């Protein structure tokens, strides 16, 4: 009675909120930017995406060497070593190049988008550029949102290419396999406009749902730095579930 | 106004679950994908391996789908119940045009339709108002059939038209019906 | 905000325990429990390579799960256990005397009245004591036999009928069955 | 991470039977055949402890 009315209470309170995050997220970018703003736009391309590049190739080349390395060696068995490069191909591309880009950008700058937020909360540097007058809406928040959605596809596609050239690398230069159908394994069975394009619109919505709650989430916490952790993980838990969420209807609004 | 932002809070997330079913029409695990199906059933002796939301073709085309497999130990058969799509399987204003007037100059020719009723104006109407009431596609002696997708696929339901004469609504039961087949018998058989 | 927190509370509270619940139910225990399951038995020579909590089959459908596989060792014989489905097996009441007048046209029937007696004053009490209790669909003439569903798949038991005369009892032990040849066997008969 | 993957496995359970009509007997025994336990689930264990 007493707890459960509690998570009640806390439940509606937590929909009352999410609900204000979509108020905010028309008054960001239902506005034109002014002068000045592209040049700040430049420099979170250099602090969320360029620093974001070094991770996304070594777990790239990881996850080629493992898918490409375990399913032949029972797959070799009945007939098929041909079919290695397709299988590599066709479950990065429309499988794990959308979610688990998105995973390890929710990691880095899914954090440091809250937490350079989480720092103007807590100084009151928030306060300060309101009270000389700016709107942060348009200032810091803006020039955030707008990298965190160019950035991933930019991301995504890097990392499905070192992928896929990862596990060429088990194959052709340790077990030996043909590269003619190698390469021809992927060609009859990968088309472009299916699979490929249809791997970005994907990535795409895995961009803005993971980058606009770690923006709002930063701001809209109290600066309170014990509850701006626990404000940390509700960018992680949102994302997370929300970008495995809405894997599962773009599965099926695509094929099936 | 505090309480606008929740209620916002609100039309976003039973927009989300609404959409969120929307993708599971196409998905095709609730739902069926078929502009008005109709169900028809078989009955088999041997249904080996065949699971529900199976395919059902008429020379390649897949027009439709499986839902239940059920059996009757009073006789031991199977019966199959299943749905087809049909806009491409039923007729329409040319064909129902076409075929009326096919079966009635064909089946019903000198040998039938001099042979018959003393007037020949009710019964020849009655040849035609007994095939609007959805007809489908699949003749008197088309034999329906388990194939085996290839060589080593998945077993699904193949109708094969017999040419024939009459039709059958939807309701009906295919009259010919054959099994699967077995490499158990047959390798006995052949050495 | 009493009523809020109560409401709240309501749907989260039902929600989890109910997912809870489907969630452990599809693993393990919870749910798995069949309807009627008696036990048959039989005896092959070469069970090879059957598995415990495989899959019998009547025709197709799938209506048991096998026990247990153990070796009798004075003779070379092993000894199978396997649990039928009594919903999907076991004529019904009205089956039982729709089966009982197929057997007053098969087991008293009129040749068969003439056999020994044409009174049937032990025939016609001896083949109604038997089948108040515990008639199976399985035949007398029915034999089973091991399959391999085409290619390397799960080995499976078949129930080939036999249509025969009498019936079995929940609890016996089909005598009549086959063993499985394995694949040297066809080596051998290939040359 | 045993947690994980113990719902990980029950999860591929839910797709196969529940709408690919997989057989069960096979499902399992195909597992306890190739997965021992000293080999693979300990040896997932002390992978996960210098990973942690």
């Amino acid at each position: 009675m007493n707890t459960i009315a509690w998570l009640g209470r806390l439940v509606i309170e937590r929909i009352r909120g999410i609900g204000v995050a979509a108020l905010m997220l028309l008054q960001i970018i239902f506005s034109l930017p002014s002068a000045g703003g592209f040049g700040r736009f430049v420099y979170q391309m250099h602090r969320v995406g360029v620093m974001s590049l070094l991770i996304i190739t070594v777990s790239g080349l990881f996850i080629g060497l493992v898918l490409g390395l375990q399913g032949y060696s029972i797959l070799v068995n009945v007939g098929s070593e041909s079919m290695l490069g397709t299988m590599v191909s066709l479950t990065l591309l429309r499988e794990l190049a959308p979610v688990v880009a998105a995973l390890l950008f929710a990691g880095r700058a899914g954090s440091a988008l809250t937490a350079e937020i989480g720092s103007m909360k807590q100084s009151e540097q928030l306060a300060s550029m309101e009270m000389i007058g700016v709107d942060p809406l348009k200032q810091i928040v803006s020039p955030r949102l707008w990298a965190g959605i160019v950035s991933l596809p930019m991301l995504t596609v890097i990392f499905a290419a070192i992928g896929i050239v990862g596990g060429k690398l088990v194959g052709v230069d340790f077990l030996g396999v043909d590269e003619g159908s190698f390469w021809s394994g992927m060609q009859n069975n990968v088309q472009f406009g299916h699979d490929v394009v249809n791997g970005i619109i994907k990535s795409i919505v895995f961009a803005l749902l993971c980058t606009w709650i770690a923006v709002f989430q930063g701001y809209a916490c109290d600066p309170t730095p014990e509850g701006i952790a626990t404000a940390m993980t509700r960018t992680v838990v949102y994302s997370s579930l929300c970008v495995l969420g809405f894997d599962f209807v773009l599965t099926a609004v695509m094929f099936g | 106004s505090r309480t606008s932002e929740l209620a916002v809070g609100i039309f976003v997330i039973i927009f989300g679950i609404a959409l969120f079913f929307l993708a599971m029409k196409v998905s095709g695990l609730v739902g069926t994908n078929l502009s008005d199906g109709y169900t028809m059933k078989a009955q088999f002796d041997n249904v080996n391996g065949l699971k529900p939301r199976a395919k059902v073709t008429m020379s390649g085309v897949t027009i439709g789908r499986v839902d239940s497999i059920t059996l009757d130990p009073v006789t031991r058969l199977a019966t199959v119940t299943f749905d087809l799509d049909g806009k491409l399987t039923s007729f329409n204003a040319e064909q129902l045009k076409e075929v009326q007037k096919n079966a009635l100059d064909e089946l019903r020719y000198s040998s039938d339709y001099t042979q018959a009723t003393p007037a020949q104006q009710k019964t020849m109407e009655q040849q035609l108002i007994s095939n609007m009431n959805s007809i489908t596609s699949i003749d008197e002696d088309a034999y329906i059939m388990v194939a085996t997708n290839g060589l080593l696929g998945e077993k699904y339901l193949k109708i094969v038209p017999g040419g024939g004469l009459n039709y059958l609504k939807r309701g009906d039961t295919i009259s010919n019906t054959q099994g699967t087949m077995d490499l158990e018998d047959l390798i006995s058989k052949f050495i």
